[PDB]
C-alpha cells in the first residue's frame, strides 16, 4: 500500500513508538559498553601510545601480522 | 595514555623542584593560552620574532632561564628581553601593561601560573611539534 | 522610415547569420579585441615579471613552450590591481615586461561574455521564446570572473588570477589549494557534485532517450534519420524510459513529467557551478576551507592524524614551494 | 482559497508570492511584515552582541559586526576607540526588537485581515503597475524618506554627539565634523575616480568631513528627486525605454541592491575610515603591511640599515620603491603600498615613507599595533581557525571584514542572478511569451531560413 | 595611473569625444524620437514604434 | 513455467516495487555488504595500525575526515580473505589490517557487475536498447582502474584511494604531486569530458525549459505536460534558431543530441581510465624533456610547467614522511626543498 497511507496509520506508530527508540538505544550502549572497542580493535582515546610504543604501531610482514598485532596490541 | 601525573608535573622553580598540574589548571591553561596569546604563540612559535620560540630549549637557553613556573610567570608580569638586560614590557603583553595590552588585565596569579604550565607541559606530549612550526604540523 | 530606425533593425535583425543585437555591439569588439591581442601574446610574446622580483617567467611558444605550458601571464605583483593599459606604460615594451596584455584580454573578455549572458536573453526575446538561457551561462561567466577578476581583487593583484593557459591554470590550482584549501571548502565540493551530477544526469538522460526511440529506421540506415527535423510527433516514448527507470531503482524516484526533468537538468550544473564560483569568491577575501588539522588527540593530548592532516602535509610543501624568491616573511598575508 | 492555489491564479506553492503581485493589500502586509523581520534581526542580533562581549577583547576578535557600526556612530566609544560603555548598543537593540513588534503587527494585519486591494477603499494608496504617475510619487515619497535618513546621519556627525574619526589628531576619537565639504568636485570627484588600484572609487573616503559633506549631497539630492517624482511623470523617452510592471521595478530594484552589496563588500574589505580598523580589525592590506612593518622594525633593532638591505631577488627587503618612485615598504606588500592608515601615516612624508622617521622615529604603539594587525589578518577558515590554510587548530578566529565582504559579494551576485531572472521575465510577460511558444504561431517558422 | 582624475581624463582634450559622440548619435536618436507618438499609454510597453 | 528454474525465473522477474531479477542474486548481496561496510567501517574501524591515522567517528573524525583507509603497505596485494593466512579467521586483526578496505573494494567490484547486469536484465525485460547499461561501463572503467589496477601496478593496496572523503583528496594531491597528473593529456580529455557533460546537462535543460510550446493558461508550466502525450514538449526548430544565429551552430536531430549527451561523459571517463591506468605502472606525462634541459642549461628560463614541478617536488617531499610511514622516511630540514621566508 502507498508509503503515506501506511505513515498516517495508528498501527504504524503503536509499533514504532517501542521499536525505533529500542535499537536506538541498543546502539547507545553498543558504544557506551566500549563493546566497539574491543570487536573493531580500535584504540581507546588512552591506547593510541604506551611504555617503548610513544610511536606509531605498523605492521610491517604481511604472514606474522597478526603475530605482531598482538605483540603490539599486548597493552 | 592517560593525563597521568608524569606528564602534568612540570618544574616550578629554578632549584628543580616539581609541581603536578590538576586536569582543571591544565584545561584553564590550555583555554587562557590559546585566548590570550594564541594569536602570535600557537604552536609554541613566535609568529613577530621567530627567533625566539617557546620550545624548551629557547626558554632554558634565556637569561634568566624560563624553563619553570615561577619564571615563566615573572616574565608573564616582568618580561625583558633574551638576555634579561631591558624591560619589554611596553611591546609585550604583560599583567603591569594590561591597559594598552587588554587582554592580560583579567589574569590572575592562578591564570598565570596555568599559562605556565600549559607551556611547559606541551613539549611533553609531543617529541617536536611544540615550537617546531610548520615542519611538524 | 529614419536611419536610426533602419539601423536599428538591422541590429535586432533575425535575418542576419549570427545575430548581433545591442549586446552584440557591445561584445563583437571587446571578444575581437580579446581574441586578437590573445593570439598574438601566445604566439609571441615576451617573458613577463609576474611576481615583481625582476623573474620574467615565458608563456609564449616563440619563447620556447609549447601548447601545454604556453599562457599570456598575469600582470605584474608591482602593479596590484591598478589600471594598466597601453597608455599608461612608458612604452610598449615596459607593458610587456609587467603583463599589460593579460589586463586587457582578462577586461575585454569579462565584458564580452556579459554581452553574451545579455545577447542570448536578447535572441530569446526576438524569437518569442522564455528567457533563463542566459540564467544558465551566468554560472560559467560567474566563475570565469570569480578567477579572472574578484580574486584579484580580494587578494590585491592581477598576478594571482589565473593564468591564461593549461600549466599556468594547474599553477593557479595548486596555489589556491595550497593557501585556501578549496578541496575542503564546501562551496567546491558542491561544484564538484554539480559537474559530476551533471555528468552523471547527462549521461542517464541521453541513455534513456537513446534507448527509447522509435522505431522509423531500417537496418543499413543510422538511426538518427529515423528523426525529421521539424517534426511534430515525439522521437520516443517517454514512457518506456519512464519505467525502465522506475523499475531499475524504485517508481517515485523517476521524473514522469519531462519539463521538470529539464528543468532538473538545468538546475543541478547551474547551481552547482553557481556556489563553486561563489566559494572562489568568497577564498578571495580569504575566508578558507575547513581546518581539521590536529582535531584528534588522545587522552594525554598528542595528536593523532587524520586524513585532514595528511592532506594538510601536501597544502604546506604546495605553500613553502610556491615562488621561492617573493616571500621575505614568514606568513603569506597577501 | 480564491487567490491561493494554482487552479484560480496558475502559480504554484513555490512560487506563492508571485500570487501577491495584483493583490495590492496584502502584498504591502508582506512587505511591512519583512521589514518586521529586519529589524527584529537588528535589535536580537545587537542584543546577543552585547550579551556575548566580553570587556577584554576587541570587537574584531569577538566576532561582533553590528557594534562596530554603532561605535563608528559615536555610542559607548572613546579615545583610541575603546568601548566603554554598551548601554546605548542595549538602548538600540531594545528599541529595534520594540519596534519590530508593531512592523509584523501591521504586515500580519494587511496580509490577513486587512483590505486584499487598497484601490478601491483606499484609492490614496491604491496603485496600479501600469499607471506610471501614481508610482513614480510612491517613488519619490521614498526618495524623501531617503534624504531624511541621509540627513540623520548628518545631523548625528554634526550636532548630536558626532561620529568616531579614527583619522582625528592624536588618537581616534569621536568628535564633531563642523565643516563637511560641501565643494561638488570633490563629493563627485569621487563619485567619477576609477575603481582601479589607488583610485578605489567611493570606497577610497579618507576622512569623515567628505563623508558627511557627501551625504548632505545625497540628502539633498534625493529630497529635490523625491519631490521632482511627486509632481512630475515619466517623459516619452522613458515611457518607450522600460517595462511598466512590478516585475519589472522588482528587477531594476534587484539590480540597483546587487550593486549596492558589491560596494559595500568592497567598503568593509577596503575601507578603513567608514569601517576603522580598530572595530572590524585590520585590512588585508593592513595586515601585511603590518607584517613588513613590524619586521622593519625587529631587524633594525638588530643592526640592521633596513633602506639598505637587499632581499633574494635583489629588491629590497624591508623597503623598496613603488612603480611610481614612493619609497614603500618591500617584499610581497609592494602591491598594497597604496595602504593609508592612522598608524603609518605618522611616517609618511611628500615622497612615501620617510627613511629619517623609519629609522629614528617609530614609536613603541606603532610596533604594538603593526603586532596586533599582523596576527590578526583576516586569513581563516569556514570553521574560524585563524591564519593560513596550512594552519593547526589553537586560534579560533575569522576577521568581522571577511564576513561581511563574503556575505555582501555572495548576496549581490545572487541578487545579480535574482534581476536577471525578473527582468528576462518582465519581458517576456510584458510580450506575452511567458509561458511558452504558441504552437499556431511560431515566430519561428515564420522566419525565412538562414544558410 | 591612481591619479584620481575624473573618468581618467587627464589631458582635456580627452573630453571632446567624449562628450560629441555621444551628442551625434543623440542627434541620430532624436529623429527617431520625434517621429514616434509620444504620448502617454496604460501598459506594460508601448506597442507604436 | 511449471519447471523449477522456470519457477525461479518467474518469481525473480515478478513486477513488484523492487524488481529482483536474476543480477539481484548477485547485486544485493554484495552491495548491501559494500555498504553497510563502509558504514562500518568508517565508524568504528580505525587506521592506527595502518596509516597512523584516526578515520572513525569512535576515534573522534567526522564526516570528511572518516574514511576506510586502505590496507597496510606490508600486506602488499593479499586478497585479505579473513580466513586468509594475514588475518586467520581474527575479525578485530582483519579490521586492524585494513581488511575491512578488501572486503569493501572486492563486494564493490562485483556490486557494479550485478548493476549493470541489472540494467541489462530490465532493458531486456521492458523491451528496450541497452544503451544505460553501456553507460554505467564508464563508472565501472574508472571503479576499476582506479581502485584495482592502480594498486595492482604499484607496490601494494595501500596507495589505492582510501574510501573518504579527504582520503580521496589526499588521494588527489598524492598523485598530482607523485604523478603529475594533470599533465596527462588522458586526464585532460577526462576533464573534458566532465565539464563537457556538465554543460550539455546544463545548456539542454535550459533549451528544452526555454522553449517549451504553450500547452497552459498557468504562469507554472510544468502541469502543462503529460507523460502519454505524441507531440513534443517544445521547439526543436525555435531552439534551433536561437543557437545557430546565437553560437552558430546547433542541434538539429533529437537522437543525435541525446547520443551526444552520452558519449561526451562515457569518453571522458574512459579517455582519464586510460591515464590511470597509465599512472599505475609509472608511465607517467610528468615532464617535458626539452624544458627540462633548457632550464637545466638556461637558469633564467622559467615557465609555469617548472612551477608546477617544484610544487610537485615540494608535495612529494613534504607528504612521503607523514603519508607512507611504513618506509620509516626521515627528512631533516636541511634536505626538505623549501623557499624563501614561508
Ligand atoms: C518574508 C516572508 C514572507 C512573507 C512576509 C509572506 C507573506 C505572505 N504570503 Mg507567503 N510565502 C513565503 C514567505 C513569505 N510570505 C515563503 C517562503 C513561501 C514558500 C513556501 C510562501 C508561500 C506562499 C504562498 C503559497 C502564498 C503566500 C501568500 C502570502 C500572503 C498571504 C498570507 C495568507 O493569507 O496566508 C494565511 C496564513 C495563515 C492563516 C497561517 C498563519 C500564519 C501566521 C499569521 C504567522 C505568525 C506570524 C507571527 C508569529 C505573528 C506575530 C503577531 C504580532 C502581533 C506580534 C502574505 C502577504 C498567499 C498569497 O499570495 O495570497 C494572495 C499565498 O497563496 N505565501
Ligand atoms: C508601509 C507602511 C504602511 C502603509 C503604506 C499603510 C497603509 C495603510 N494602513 Mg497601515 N499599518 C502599518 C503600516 C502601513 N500602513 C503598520 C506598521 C501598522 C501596525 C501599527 C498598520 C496598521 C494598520 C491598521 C490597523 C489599519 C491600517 C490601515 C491602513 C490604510 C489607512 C491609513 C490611514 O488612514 O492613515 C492615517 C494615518 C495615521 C493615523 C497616522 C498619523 C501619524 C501618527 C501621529 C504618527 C506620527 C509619526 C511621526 C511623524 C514620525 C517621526 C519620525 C522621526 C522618528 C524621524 C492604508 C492602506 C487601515 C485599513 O486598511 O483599514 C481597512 C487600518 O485599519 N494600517
Ligand atoms: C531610487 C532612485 C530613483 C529612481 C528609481 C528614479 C527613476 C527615474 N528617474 Mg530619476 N532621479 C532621482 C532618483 C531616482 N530616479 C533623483 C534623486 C534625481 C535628482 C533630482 C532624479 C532626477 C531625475 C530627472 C531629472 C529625471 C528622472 C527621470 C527618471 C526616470 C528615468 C531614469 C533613467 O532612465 O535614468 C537614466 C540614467 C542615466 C542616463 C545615467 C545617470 C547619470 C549619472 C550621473 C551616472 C554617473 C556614473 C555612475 C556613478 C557610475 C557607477 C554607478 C554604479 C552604482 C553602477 C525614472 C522614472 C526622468 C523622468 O522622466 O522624470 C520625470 C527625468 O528626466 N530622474
Ligand atoms: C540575511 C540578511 C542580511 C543581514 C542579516 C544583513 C546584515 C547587514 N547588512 Mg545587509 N544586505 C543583505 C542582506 C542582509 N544584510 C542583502 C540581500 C543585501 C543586498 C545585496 C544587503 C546589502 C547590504 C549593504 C549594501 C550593506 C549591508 C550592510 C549590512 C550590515 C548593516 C545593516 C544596516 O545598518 O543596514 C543599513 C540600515 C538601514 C538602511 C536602515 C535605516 C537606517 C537609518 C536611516 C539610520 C539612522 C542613523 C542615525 C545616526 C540615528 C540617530 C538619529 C538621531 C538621534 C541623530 C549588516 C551586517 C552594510 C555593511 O556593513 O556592509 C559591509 C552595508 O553597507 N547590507
Ligand atoms: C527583492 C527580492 C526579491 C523579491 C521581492 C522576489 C520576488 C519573487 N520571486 Mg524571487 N528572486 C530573488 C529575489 C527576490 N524575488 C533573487 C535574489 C533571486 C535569484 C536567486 C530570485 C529568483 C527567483 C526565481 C527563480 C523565481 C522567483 C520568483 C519570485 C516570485 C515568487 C517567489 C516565491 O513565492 O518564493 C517562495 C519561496 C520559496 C519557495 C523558498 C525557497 C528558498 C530557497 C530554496 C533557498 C535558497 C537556495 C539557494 C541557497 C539559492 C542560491 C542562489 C544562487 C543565485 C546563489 C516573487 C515575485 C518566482 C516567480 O514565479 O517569479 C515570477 C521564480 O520563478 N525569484
Ligand atoms: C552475492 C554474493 C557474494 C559474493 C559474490 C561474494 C564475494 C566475495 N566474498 Mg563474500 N559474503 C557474502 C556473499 C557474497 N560474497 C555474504 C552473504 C556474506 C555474509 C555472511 C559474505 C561474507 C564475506 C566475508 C566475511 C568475506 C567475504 C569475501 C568475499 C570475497 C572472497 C570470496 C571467496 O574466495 O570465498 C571462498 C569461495 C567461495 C565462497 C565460492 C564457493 C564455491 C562452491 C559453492 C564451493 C563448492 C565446495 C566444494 C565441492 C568443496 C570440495 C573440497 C575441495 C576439494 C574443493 C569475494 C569478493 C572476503 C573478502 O572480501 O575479503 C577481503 C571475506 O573475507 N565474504
Ligand atoms: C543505492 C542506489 C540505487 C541509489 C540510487 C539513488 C537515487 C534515488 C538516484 C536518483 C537520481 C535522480 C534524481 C534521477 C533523475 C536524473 C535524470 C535526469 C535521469 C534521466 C531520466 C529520468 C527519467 O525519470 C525519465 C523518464 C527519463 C526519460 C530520463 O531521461
Ligand atoms: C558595474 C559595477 C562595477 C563598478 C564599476 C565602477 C563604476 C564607475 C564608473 C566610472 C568609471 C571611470 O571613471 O572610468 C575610469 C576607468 C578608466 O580610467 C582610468 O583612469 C585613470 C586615472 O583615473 C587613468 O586616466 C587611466 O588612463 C584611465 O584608463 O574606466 C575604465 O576602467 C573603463 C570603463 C569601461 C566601461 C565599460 C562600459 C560598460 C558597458 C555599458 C556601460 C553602461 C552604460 C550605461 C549607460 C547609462
Ligand atoms: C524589554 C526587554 C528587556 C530586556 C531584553 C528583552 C529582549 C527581554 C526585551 C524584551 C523585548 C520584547 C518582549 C520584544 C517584543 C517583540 C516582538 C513580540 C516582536 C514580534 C515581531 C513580529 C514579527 C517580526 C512578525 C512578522 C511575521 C511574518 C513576516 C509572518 C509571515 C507569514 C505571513 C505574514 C503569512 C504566511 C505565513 C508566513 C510566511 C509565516
Ligand atoms: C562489515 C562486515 C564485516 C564482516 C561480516 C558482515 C556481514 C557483518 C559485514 C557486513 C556488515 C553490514 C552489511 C552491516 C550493516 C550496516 C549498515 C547498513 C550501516 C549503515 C548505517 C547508516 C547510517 C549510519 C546512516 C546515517 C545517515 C545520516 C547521518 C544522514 C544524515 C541526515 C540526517 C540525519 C537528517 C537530514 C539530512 C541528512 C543528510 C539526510
Ligand atoms: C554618500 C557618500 C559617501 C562617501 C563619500 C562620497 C563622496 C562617495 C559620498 C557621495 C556619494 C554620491 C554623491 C554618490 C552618488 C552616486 C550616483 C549618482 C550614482 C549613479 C548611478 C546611476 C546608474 C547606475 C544609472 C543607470 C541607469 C540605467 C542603466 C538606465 C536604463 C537604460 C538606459 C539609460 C539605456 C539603455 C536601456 C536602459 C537599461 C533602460
Ligand atoms: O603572488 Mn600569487 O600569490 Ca596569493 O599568496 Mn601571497 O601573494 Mn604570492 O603568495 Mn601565496
Ligand atoms: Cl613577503
Ligand atoms: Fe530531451
Amino acid at each position: 500500500r502507498p508509503f503515506s497511507d501506511i505513515i498516517t496509520s495508528i498501527r504504524y506508530w503503536i509499533i514504532h513508538s517501542i521499536t525505533i527508540p529500542a535499537l536506538y538505544v541498543a546502539g547507545w550502549l553498543f558504544v557506551s559498553t566500549g563493546l566497539a572497542y574491543d570487536i573493531f580493535g580500535t584504540p581507546r582515546p588512552n591506547e593510541y601510545f604506551t611504555q617503548d610504543r610513544q610511536q606509531v604501531p605498523l605492521v610491517n610482514d604481511r604472514f606474522s601480522a597478526k603475530q605482531e598485532l598482538e605483540d603490539l596490541t599486548k597493552g | 595514555t592517560d593525563l597521568d601525573e608524569n606528564t602534568r608535573t612540570v618544574p616550578l622553580d629554578s632549584s628543580g623542584t616539581t609541581v603536578i598540574l590538576t586536569p582543571e589548571q591544565v584545561k584553564r591553561g590550555k583555554r587562557l593560552f590559546n585566548s590570550s596569546c594564541g594569536n602570535c604563540h600557537v604552536g609554541g612559535i613566535t609568529k613577530t620574532n621567530p627567533n625566539l620560540g617557546l620550545e624548551p630549549d629557547a626558554l632554558s637557553l634565556a637569561t634568566p632561564a624560563r624553563d619553570n613556573i615561577d619564571a615563566l610567570v615573572d616574565y608573564m608580569k616582568n618580561p625583558t628581553t633574551y638576555d634579561g638586560l631591558e624591560s619589554i614590557a611596553e611591546l609585550h603583553p604583560s599583567v603591569k601593561s594590561a591597559d594598552i595590552f587588554p587582554k592580560m588585565r583579567s589574569l590572575s596569579d592562578e591564570d598565570l601560573f596555568a599559562i605556565g604550565g600549559h607551556i611547559l607541559l606541551q613539549p611533553k606530549l609531543s617529541s617536536e611539534k611544540w615550537g617546531g612550526g610548520k615542519i611538524y604540523y | 522610415a529614419s536611419a536610426w530606425e533602419r539601423f536599428c533593425s538591422w541590429i535586432t535583425s533575425t535575418d542576419n547569420r549570427l545575430y548581433i543585437g545591442w549586446f552584440g555591439v557591445l561584445m563583437i569588439p571587446t571578444l575581437l579585441t580579446a581574441t586578437t591581442v590573445y593570439i598574438i601574446a601566445f604566439v609571441a610574446a615576451p617573458p613577463v615579471d609576474i611576481d615583481g622580483i625582476r623573474e620574467p617567467v615565458a608563456g609564449s611558444l616563440l619563447y620556447g613552450n609549447n601548447i601545454i605550458t604556453g599562457a599570456v601571464i598575469p600582470s605584474s605583483a608591482s602593479i596590484g590591481i591598478h589600471f594598466y593599459p597601453i597608455w599608461e606604460a612608458a612604452s610598449l615594451d615596459e607593458w610587456l615586461y609587467n603583463g599589460g596584455p593579460y589586463q586587457l584580454i582578462v577586461d575585454h573578455f569579462l565584458l564580452g561574455v556579459c554581452g553574451w549572458i545579455g545577447r542570448e536573453w536578447e535572441f530569446s526575446y526576438r524569437l518569442g521564446m522564455r528567457p533563463w538561457i542566459s540564467v544558465a551561462f551566468t554560472a560559467p561567466v560567474a566563475a570565469a570572473s570569480a578567477v579572472f577578476l574578484v580574486y584579484p581583487i580580494g587578494q590585491g593583484s592581477f598576478s594571482d588570477g589565473m593564468p591564461l593557459g593549461i600549466s599556468g591554470t594547474f599553477n593557479f590550482m595548486l596555489v589556491f589549494q595550497a593557501e585556501h584549501n578549496i578541496l575542503m571548502h564546501p562551496f567546491h565540493q558542491l561544484g564538484v557534485a554539480g559537474v559530476f551530477g551533471g555528468s552523471l544526469f547527462s549521461a542517464m538522460h541521453g541513455s534513456l532517450v537513446t534507448s527509447s526511440l522509435i522505431r522509423e529506421t531500417t537496418e543499413n540506415e543510422s538511426a538518427n534519420y529515423g528523426y525529421k527535423f521539424g517534426q511534430e510527433e515525439e522521437t520516443y516514448n517517454i514512457v518506456a524510459a519512464h519505467g525502465y527507470f522506475g523499475r531499475l531503482i524504485f517508481q517515485y524516484a523517476s521524473f514522469n513529467n519531462s519539463r521538470a526533468l529539464h528543468f532538473f537538468l538545468g538546475l543541478w550544473p547551474v547551481v552547482g557551478i553557481w556556489f563553486t564560483a561563489l566559494g572562489v569568491m568568497t577564498m578571495a577575501f580569504n575566508l578558507n576551507g575547513f581546518n581539521f588539522n590536529q582535531s584528534v588527540v588522545d587522552s594525554q593530548g598528542r595528536v593523532i592524524n587524520t586524513w585532514a592532516d595528511i592532506l594538510n602535509r601536501a597544502n604546506l610543501g604546495m605553500e613553502v614551494m610556491h615562488e621561492r624568491n617573493a616571500h621575505n616573511f614568514p606568513l603569506d598575508l597577501a | 482559497v480564491a487567490g491561493r492555489d494554482i487552479e484560480s491564479t496558475g502559480f504554484a506553492w513555490w512560487s506563492g508570492n508571485s500570487r501577491l503581485i495584483n493583490v495590492s493589500g496584502k502584498l504591502l502586509g508582506a512587505h511591512v511584515a519583512h521589514a518586521g523581520l529586519m529589524v527584529f534581526w537588528c535589535g536580537a542580533m545587537t542584543l546577543f552582541e552585547v550579551a556575548h562581549y566580553i570587556p577584554e577583547k576587541p570587537l574584531y576578535e569577538q566576532g561582533l559586526i553590528l557594534l562596530p557600526h554603532l561605535a563608528v556612530l559615536g555610542w559607548g566609544v572613546g579615545p583610541g576607540g575603546e568601548i566603554i560603555d554598551i548601554y546605548p548598543y542595549f538602548v538600540v537593540g531594545v528599541l529595534h526588537l520594540i519596534s519590530s513588534a508593531v512592523l509584523g503587527f501591521g504586515g500580519v494585519y494587511h496580509s490577513l485581515i486587512g483590505p486584499d486591494t487598497l484601490e478601491e477603499s483606499f484609492p490614496a494608496f491604491g496603485y496600479d503597475w501600469r499607471d506610471k504617475n501614481k508610482i513614480t510619487t510612491i517613488l519619490g515619497i521614498h526618495l524623501i524618506v531617503l534624504g531624511i535618513g541621509a540627513f540623520l546621519l548628518v545631523i548625528k556627525a554634526m550636532y548630536v554627539g558626532g561620529i568616531y574619526d579614527t583619522w582625528a589628531p592624536g588618537g581616534g576619537d569621536v568628535r564633531i565634523i563642523d565643516s563637511p565639504t560641501l565643494n561638488p568636485g570633490v563629493i563627485f570627484g569621487y563619485v567619477l575616480k576609477s575603481p582601479w588600484g589607488g583610485d578605489g572609487w567611493i570606497v577610497s573616503v579618507n576622512n569623515m568631513e567628505d563623508l558627511v559633506g557627501g551625504h548632505i549631497w545625497i540628502g539633498i539630492i534625493c529630497i529635490v528627486g523625491g519631490f521632482w517624482h511627486i509632481f512630475t511623470k515619466p517623459f516619452a523617452w522613458a515611457r518607450r525605454a522600460y517595462v511598466w510592471s512590478g516585475e519589472a521595478y522588482l528587477s531594476y530594484s534587484l539590480v540597483a541592491v546587487s550593486l549596492m552589496g558589491f560596494i559595500a563588500s568592497q567598503y568593509s574589505w577596503y575601507n578603513n575610515t567608514a569601517y576603522p580598523s580598530e572595530f572590524y580589525g585590520p585590512t588585508g592590506p593592513e595586515a601585511s603591511q603590518s607584517q613588513a612593518f613590524t619586521f622593519l622594525v625587529r631587524d633594525q633593532r638588530l643592526g640592521a640599515n633596513v633602506s639598505s638591505a637587499q632581499g633574494p631577488t635583489g629588491l629590497g627587503k624591508y623597503l623598496m620603491r613603488s612603480p611610481s618612485g614612493e619609497i614603500i615598504l618591500g617584499g610581497e606588500t609592494q602591491r598594497f603600498w597604496d595602504l593609508r592608515a592612522p598608524w603609518i601615516e605618522p611616517l609618511r612624508g611628500p615622497n612615501g615613507l620617510d627613511l629619517n622617521k623609519i629609522k629614528n622615529d617609530i614609536q613603541p604603539w606603532q610596533e604594538r599595533r603593526a603586532a596586533e594587525y599582523m596576527t590578526h589578518a583576516p586569513l581563516g577558515s569556514l570553521n574560524s581557525v585563524g591564519g593560513v590554510a596550512t594552519e593547526i587548530n589553537s586560534v579560533n578566529y575569522v576577521s568581522p571584514r571577511s564576513w561581511l565582504t563574503c556575505a555582501h559579494f555572495f548576496l549581490g551576485f545572487a541578487f545579480y542572478i535574482g534581476h536577471l531572472w525578473h527582468a528576462g521575465r518582465a519581458r517576456a510577460a510584458a510580450a506575452g511569451f511567458e509561458k511558452g511558444i504558441n504552437r499556431e504561431n511560431e515566430p519561428t517558422l515564420s522566419l525565412r531560413p538562414i544558410d | 595611473e591612481g591619479t584620481g582624475e575624473a573618468l581618467g581624463i587627464d589631458d582635456t582634450r580627452l573630453i571632446v569625444p567624449v562628450i560629441l559622440i555621444p551628442v551625434i548619435t543623440f542627434i541620430l536618436y532624436a529623429g527617431f524620437a520625434s517621429e514616434q507618438d509620444n504620448e502617454d499609454f496604460f501598459d506594460t510597453y508601448d506597442q507604436r514604434r | 513455467g511449471r519447471g523449477w528454474f522456470d519457477l525461479i525465473d518467474d518469481w525473480l522477474k515478478r513486477d513488484r516495487f523492487v524488481f529482483v531479477g536474476w543480477s539481484g542474486l548477485l547485486l544485493f548481496p554484495t552491495s548491501y555488504l559494500s555498504i553497510g561496510g563502509w558504514f562500518t567501517g568508517t565508524t568504528f574501524v580505525t587506521s592506527w595500525y595502518t596509516h597512523g591515522l584516526a578515520s572513525s567517528y569512535l576515534e573522534g573524525c567526522n564526516f570528511f575526515t572518516a574514511a576506510v583507509s586502505t590496507p597496510a603497505n606490508s600486506m602488499g596485494h593479499s586478497l585479505l580473505l579473513l580466513w586468509g593466512p594475514e588475518a586467520q579467521g581474527d575479525f578485530t586483526r582483519w579490521c586492524q589490517i585494513g581488511g575491512l578496505w578488501a572486503f569493501c573494494a572486492l563486494h564493490g567490484s562485483f556490486a557494479l557487475i550485478g548493476f549493470c547486469l541489472r540494467q541489462f536484465e530490465i532493458a531486456r525485460l521492458v523491451g528496450i536498447r541497452p544503451y544505460n547499461a553501456i553507460a554505467f561501463s564508464g563508472p565501472i572503467a574508472i571503479f576499476v582502474s582506479v581502485f584495482l589496477m592502480y594498486p595492482l601496478g604499484q607496490a601494494s593496496w595501500f596507495f589505492a584511494p582510501s574510501l573518504g572523503v579527504a582520503a580521496i583528496f589526499r588521494f588527489l594531491l598524492f598523485i598530482q604531486g607523485f604523478h603529475n597528473f594533470t599533465l596527462n593529456p588522458f586526464h585532460m580529455m577526462g576533464v573534458a569530458g566532465i565539464l563537457g557533460a556538465a554543460l550539455l546537462c546544463a545548456i539542454h535543460g535550459a533549451t528544452v525549459q526555454n522553449t517549451i510550446f504553450e500547452d497552459g493558461d498557468a504562469a507554472n508550466t510544468f502541469r502543462a505536460f503529460t507523460p502519454t502525450q505524441a507531440e513534443e514538449t517544445y521547439s526543436m526548430v525555435t531552439a534551433n534558431r536561437f543557437w545557430s544565429q546565437i553560437f552558430g551552430v546547433a542541434f538539429s536531430n533529437k537522437r543525435w543530441l541525446h547520443f551526444f549527451m552520452l558519449f561526451v561523459p562515457l569518453a571522458g571517463l574512459w579517455t582519464s581510465a586510460i591515464g590511470i591506468v597509465g599512472l599505475a605502472l609509472n608511465l607517467r606525462a610528468y615532464d617535458f624533456v626539452s624544458q627540462e634541459l633548457r632550464a637545466a642549461e638556461d637558469p633564467e628560463f622559467e615557465t609555469f610547467y617548472t612551477k608546477n614541478i617544484l610544487l610537485n617536488e615540494g608535495i612529494r617531499s613534504w607528504m612521503a614522511a607523514q603519508d607512507q610511514p611504513h618506509e620509516n622516511f626521515i627528512f631533516p630540514e636541511e634536505v626538505l626543498p623549501r623557499g624563501n621566508a614561508l
